[PDB]
């Protein structure tokens, strides 16, 4: 178990925590009782963009694009309401978190894409 | 003197300046090259090699 010192300026308070390959379980739902999501973390990976194409009758693709604001990209601190639902599914209704990062990303030959990346509600 | 249209005729006898008239002249013909290059990526659109 890390503390601040150990991890300030490694780029690993921009990472969500992982479970190790042995975790491969199962988390009973109590119908009866109500749950909640503690944290949510998501750490994104690839930002693609989707190219806009002048002949509009080729399927445009999503294509690869080039970080340039650094290790300041991950949602995290994410609470809400996890409901368990008349059919058994459970739905995560989001309440608060830090929830959306600025992001821009830059496609090949330098066009820059700012995005809020988040999950707002 | 030399008329304008035989200005360079003094590097005939002259290996070494001649050497660097030529060194000039090649200097001039890459430089060219590397500004011609700039030029075209400064107004180049990569964006449709289909069109
Ligand atoms: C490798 C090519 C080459 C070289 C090294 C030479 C070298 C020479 N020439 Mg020859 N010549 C050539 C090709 C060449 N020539 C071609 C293609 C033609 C037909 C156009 C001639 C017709 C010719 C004539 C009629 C004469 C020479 C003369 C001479 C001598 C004097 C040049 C001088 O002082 O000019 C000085 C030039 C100036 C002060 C200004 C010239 C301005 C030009 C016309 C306008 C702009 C040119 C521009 C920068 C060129 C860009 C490059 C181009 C290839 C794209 C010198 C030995 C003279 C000689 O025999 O003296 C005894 C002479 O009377 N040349
Ligand atoms: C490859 C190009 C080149 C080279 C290596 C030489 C080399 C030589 N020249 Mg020649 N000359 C050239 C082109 C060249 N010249 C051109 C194009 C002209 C017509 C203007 C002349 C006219 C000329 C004369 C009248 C004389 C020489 C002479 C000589 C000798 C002494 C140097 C000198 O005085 O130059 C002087 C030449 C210049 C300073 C040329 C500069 C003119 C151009 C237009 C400058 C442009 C540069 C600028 C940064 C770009 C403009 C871009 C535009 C969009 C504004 C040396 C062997 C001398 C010599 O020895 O006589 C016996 C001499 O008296 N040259
Ligand atoms: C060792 C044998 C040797 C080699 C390898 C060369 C090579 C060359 N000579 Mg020749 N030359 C030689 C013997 C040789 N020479 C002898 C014994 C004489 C009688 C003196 C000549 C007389 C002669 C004349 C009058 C001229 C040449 C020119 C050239 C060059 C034309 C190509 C060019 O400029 O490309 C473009 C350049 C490059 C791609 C970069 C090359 C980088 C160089 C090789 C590094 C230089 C470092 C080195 C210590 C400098 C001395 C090199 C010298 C041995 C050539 C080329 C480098 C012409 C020239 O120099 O034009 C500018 C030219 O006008 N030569
Ligand atoms: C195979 C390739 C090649 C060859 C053989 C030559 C040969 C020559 N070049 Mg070079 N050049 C080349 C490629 C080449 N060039 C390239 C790719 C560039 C970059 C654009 C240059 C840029 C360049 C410059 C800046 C200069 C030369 C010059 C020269 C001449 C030097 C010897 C001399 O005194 O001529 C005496 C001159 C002549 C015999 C007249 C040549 C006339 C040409 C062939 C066409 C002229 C067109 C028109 C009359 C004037 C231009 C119109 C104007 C509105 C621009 C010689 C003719 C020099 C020169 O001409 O000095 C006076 C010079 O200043 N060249
Ligand atoms: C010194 C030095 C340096 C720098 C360099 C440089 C920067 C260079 C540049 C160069 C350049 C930048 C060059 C340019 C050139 C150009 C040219 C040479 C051109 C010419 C032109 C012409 C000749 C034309 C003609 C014509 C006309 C005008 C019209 C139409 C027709 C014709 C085409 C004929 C370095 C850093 C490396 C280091 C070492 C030292
Ligand atoms: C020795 C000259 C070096 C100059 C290099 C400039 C960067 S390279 C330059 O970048 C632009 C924006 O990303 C692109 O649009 C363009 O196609 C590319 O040539």
């Amino acid at each position: 178990t890390l503390t601040y010192d150990d991890i300030v300026g490694t780029g690993l308070a921009n990472k969500c925590p992982t479970l190790d390959d042995t975790a491969r379980g199962a988390y009973p739902i109590d119908s009866s009782q109500t749950y909640r999501i503690a944290r949510l973390c998501l750490q994104p990976t690839t930002f693609l963009v989707k190219e806009e194409p002048k002949n509009k009758r080729q399927e445009a693709e999503f294509v690869p694009t080039k970080l340039v604001t650094r290790e300041t990209t991950s949602l995290d601190q994410i609470q809400g309401e996890l409901k368990v639902n008349s059919d058994g599914s459970l739905t995560f209704v989001e309440e608060d978190g830090i929830d959306f990062q600025p992001v821009t990303v830059q496609m090949a030959g330098g066009e820059r894409i700012p995005l809020l990346f988040t999950v707002k509600n | 003197g030399l008329p304008w249209y035989r200005v360079h005729t003094v590097l005939i006898n002259d290996p070494g300046r001649l050497i660097a008239a030529h060194l000039m002249h090649t200097a001039l013909v890459a430089g060219w090259a590397g500004s011609m290059a700039l030029y075209e990526l400064a107004t180049f659109d990569p964006s449709d090699p289909v069109l």
